[PDB]
RNA sequence: CUCGA
């Protein structure tokens, strides 16, 4: 009676998104424990990038229409929320956006650099309507954790921003929802020990190799408080 | 006994906050009372919060 | 007697002279400045009156008996 | 005397006035809080004892 | 002290109040002296009755 | 006068 440890055994990949994670093995008790402080944590505060504020010439606010396109401004910046990318080196880039012509405006249209990868380029943001119509936007990408409102933004700032750039709301974390199962392990005399299968599920901005070694540093990290100082 | 009037509008947008009254379509009112993080929600056996 | 005032009552007797006698005491540390008994443990001037009551430290009989002294010391 | 609208005002710093124009009125756009001004107006007063 | 806009009340005196909440509004009155405030305290505070 | 408890 000494202990056993878990490892990370398994990693397969469902979909672009969907990844499904097993841990072998366990004890009785920590295959509920762990898979219950994994979820907590997994959902609250996981890093990720999304657009910050938006920029389009010639129009002023929010609340306006601009020509030949489908959707109101306010309609784009609902668009552009769902929009799912990924910067590598830096903390911050600025993408331009730019088209010319009758036809949708796909996210796959943004000029990228070297770094950042729009993962999902079947996204759809405009309708353009007129052949002399066109668009261009500056689009900001930060990164972050949890969810920030706009109100805290435009409260906590006290340089004079220029009329015209909007703001959006963020919401930085990758995982949409995730699951877990605790089956019985396949081990041949310690017969009473159990597997932990966490189903994840997110969008293509997370590595499910990554993301548990994360949610497993910050547990590591908050118990540090626990094991020396009383 | 009016030189001018100016009119200005403002657009107010607002969330959803502890006070504000919801109700259903069957006579069921309500005060929001606390908007709880994603996690604490319960959960069924698939992963979808309520 | 922060949460309850029922360990006060039953020295003085009634809520209506508590009332009273509490808030004659609590006006001699507002204005007056004479120093509380009780220690202060970081609270305003009505509960330490309310505490120096119901440890019996503070009555009518003793707040009429402390002021009269001392009128008297300002008569000397 | 009549009452006019300038953006100049007394008793009041730059801090207020950096959302209005030339002409005393709030640009089309301009994120505003409680208490900023949108439209400057000034009043004249009879002479009081002081 | 807690933030938001709306005065959160204890579960157990809704049934002095006959308070349901279903967009139900009370109003805040503040005690000024020192009399008043002792007069809260030892005679209308919600452990007394 | 219409609405809310
Ligand atoms: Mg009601």
């Amino acid at each position: 009676t000494e202990f056993l440890k878990p490892r990370l055994v398994d990693i397969e990949q469902v979909s672009s998104t969907h990844a499904k994670v097993t841990l072998e093995p366990l004890e009785r008790g920590f295959g509920h424990t762990l898979g219950n402080a994994l979820r907590r944590i997994l959902l609250s505060s996981m890093p990720g990038c999304a657009v910050t504020e938006v920029e389009i010439d010639g129009v002023l606010h929010e609340y306006s229409t601009k020509e030949g396109v489908q959707e109101d401004i306010l309609e784009i910046l609902l668009n552009l929320k769902g929009l799912a990318v990924r910067v590598q080196g830096k903390d911050e880039v600025i993408l331009t956006l730019n088209k010319s012509g009758i036809g949708p405006v796909t996210a796959a249209d943004i000029t990228h650099d070297g770094d950042v990868e729009i993962v999902k380029p079947q996204h759809v943001i405009c309708h353009l309507t007129d052949e002399n119509a066109s668009i261009s936007m500056r689009i900001k990408v930060q990164r972050g954790r949890g969810y920030v409102p706009a109100s805290t933004r435009i409260h906590s700032e006290e340089d004079e921003r220029p009329i015209g750039r909007l703001l959006v709301d963020a919401c930085y974390s990758p995982v949409e929802r995730i699951a877990y199962n605790v089956e019985a392990a396949r081990v041949e005399q310690r017969t009473d020990l159990d597997k932990l299968v966490i189903e994840m599920e997110t969008n293509g901005t997370i590595d499910p190799e990554e993301a548990i070694r994360r949610a497993a540093t910050i547990l590591a990290e908050q118990l540090e408080a626990f094991v020396d100082l009383r | 006994g009016v030189l001018k009037i100016v009119k200005v509008y403002l657009a107010v947008k607002r969330r959803i906050q502890p006070g504000d009254k919801m109700a259903g379509r069957h006579g069921n009112k309500g005060v929001i009372s606390k908007i709880n993080p994603i996690e604490d929600m319960p959960y069924d056996e698939n992963g979808t919060p309520v | 007697a922060r949460v309850t005032v029922q360990d006060a009552v039953e020295k003085i007797g009634n809520r209506f002279d508590l009332v009273l006698v509490a808030a004659r005491r609590a006006r001699q540390m507002q204005v007056g400045g004479k120093d509380p008994l009780v220690p202060e443990e970081n609270d305003k001037t009505t509960v330490i009156a309310l505490r120096e009551i119901e440890e019996g430290l503070i009555n009518n009989q003793i707040l009429d008996v402390r002021e009269r002294q001392e009128q008297q010391e300002q008569e000397a | 005397g009549p009452e006019e609208i300038t953006a100049d005002i007394p008793n009041v710093g730059e801090a207020a006035l950096s959302k209005l124009d030339e002409s005393g009125i709030v640009y089309i756009g301009a994120e505003v809080t409680g208490g900023d001004i949108l439209v400057g107006k000034v009043t004249p007063k009879g002479e009081t004892q002081l | 002290l807690i933030e938001g806009k709306a005065i959160q009340l204890h579960p157990l005196v809704c049934a002095a109040y006959n308070a349901d909440f279903d967009g139900d509004q009370m109003a805040v009155h503040v005690p000024l002296t020192l009399e008043a405030q002792l007069e809260a305290r030892a005679l209308m505070m919600s452990t007394n009755n």
